[PDB]
């Protein structure tokens, strides 16, 4: 939910930063992947709806035990607010930030095996919005300058001719480009439109309203910062800054 | 044509007390309405327009 | 200290002229350092020995 409302890309790094592994990761044990369902929408329809289940999901999936399933976890939580069942990954590794395991080599953990076209599809970039193509994005863009794989990513976008439009501009080593970047990444927000609590047909869908529905309720919930009206209670150590810089850029 | 948005729609709610003085009624349900509109400002008088 | 309540119209066009760079004191301070420490020293002294 809060990683869903960040609309900018210094918001959303500055709050990988802050966010350990272990919030991607979950302890719910979920299903499997892909597999042919049939769901009940007794608003629309008496009969079963089919549909088919995916790790994109707003729900915890089973994930595989190797590296390809913790970027895949990541990436999950990133675009859809929830991550998989992975466990006994160790504390070392749990307890460093998103970023540190994206950007970082003093984690421990080898990344540049990983085949981009593979992690998409098995994603389902197809089944992607606008917004989560270009979350995805940044987390390939991040890799890859982690493992000197710069080339190899512009080539995978040259070959996909959507992600290349959509492709967000900033290099993963100054802050001066990610300042400057305007790129519009919320997937929840304040709805301009009438948003109603009626139920969706697919899990995705569905899973999302949820999401937007909450984000609403915690909005006005008391949970929420409003930078307006108390701006001076926060620490200072966590206070809005003009001149914010994520360490090491 | 010429001038504001403000003036635009001052002047058109002028006209519409002009034009409806046997009717006194039109004229201070459209002031209601602008006075809670344009406590925005210029934005507040577009939507009153809209 | 109670934090200020904007309008709605200035938080959207609102504009404030104002020379943000920061000079530093230290020239000064410096050169006069005798003369510097003596008039803020007395300054502070006047305004605590009222507590």
């Amino acid at each position: 939910m809060d990683v869903l409302s960040k609309g900018s890309l210094k918001e959303l790094l500055a709050h990988l930063e802050k966010t350990p592994l272990e919030e991607a990761i979950s302890y719910r044990i979920g299903t499997v992947p892909y597999q042919n369902v049939l769901i009940s929408r007794n608003e629309y329809y008496n009969q079963l709806y089919p549909d088919t289940t995916s790790l994109i999901d707003g729900v915890s999936r089973e994930g595989q035990r190797n590296v390809n399933g913790l970027i895949m976890s990541i990436i999950s939580y990133v675009v859809s607010g929830s991550g998989h069942y992975i466990p006994n990954i160790g504390f070392m590794l749990l307890r460093r930030s998103i970023l540190d395991i994206l950007t970082k080599h003093d984690t421990g953990l080898v990344t540049n095996n990983l085949n981009y076209g593979i992690i998409a599809r098995n994603l389902t970039v197809s089944k992607m919005n606008c917004e989560q193509r270009k979350r995805m994005l940044i987390c390939f863009k991040l890799l890859a300058y982690k493992d000197g794989n710069q080339n190899d990513y512009e080539i995978y976008l040259n070959q996909n001719i959507p992600l290349k439009q959509i492709a967000p501009n900033f290099i993963p080593g100054d802050m001066r480009t990610v300042i400057h970047n305007q790129d519009q990444l919320a997937i929840v927000g304040i709805p301009a439109y009438r948003l109603t609590q009626s139920t969706e047909l697919s899990i995705r869908d569905d899973n999302a309203k949820s999401y937007k529905l909450g984000y609403v309720d915690w909005y006005n919930s008391n949970s929420f910062l409003r930078e307006r009206s108390e701006f001076n209670l926060i620490r200072l150590k966590d206070r809005d800054t003009k001149y914010g810089k994520l360490n090491g850029w | 044509t010429s001038g504001s948005i403000i003036n635009h729609a001052n002047n058109l709610n002028k006209v519409i007390n002009h034009v409806f003085a046997d009717k006194p009624l039109i004229s201070e349900t459209m002031l209601k309405i602008l006075t809670i509109d344009g406590t925005t400002g210029k934005d507040g008088y577009r939507n009153w327009l809209d | 200290y109670r934090p200020r309540r904007f309008k709605e119209i200035e938080h959207t066009h609102g504009y404030v002229y104002r020379e943000l760079n920061q000079g530093s004191l230290l020239p000064l301070v410096d050169a006069n350092l005798k003369e510097s420490s003596s008039y803020y020293f007395k300054k502070l002294m006047s305004s605590i020995s009222n507590v």
